[PDB]
């Protein structure tokens, strides 16, 4: 008797991820109180009007 | 001399003699920029030989 194995395994996972998250924005005011101004020119991210 | 009226909102102010204006021309202008990114990358091999 005689007997012979030759076994193999090869394995490749590969991946990837990206993101891209970009924001703008430009409140632009004329007239009115410089306090009001301010205040409202401030973007608020949750209520751009 | 001067003593012309000058107001800003209710207060009223004595304008020095050598200024020709000052006014409250009043404006506001607001920037926001914002830039995220990300990137990851995996790599696994494996090789078993029997």
């Amino acid at each position: 008797s005689s007997h012979g194995c030759k076994e193999l395994e090869n394995a490749l996972k590969a991946a990837s991820g990206t993101q891209n998250n970009v924001l703008r924005g430009e409140p632009f005011i004329r007239g009115g109180g410089a306090g009001f101004i301010s205040g409202l020119s401030y973007l608020e991210l949750d209520n751009p009007a | 001399g001067g003593c012309s009226p000058h107001y800003i909102l209710n207060t009223r102010f004595r304008k020095p003699y050598n200024v020709e204006s000052y006014t409250p021309q009043t404006q506001g202008k607001y920037e926001f920029i914002l830039k995220e990114y990300e990137s990851y990358s995996d790599f696994e091999r494996n090789v078993t030989e029997k």
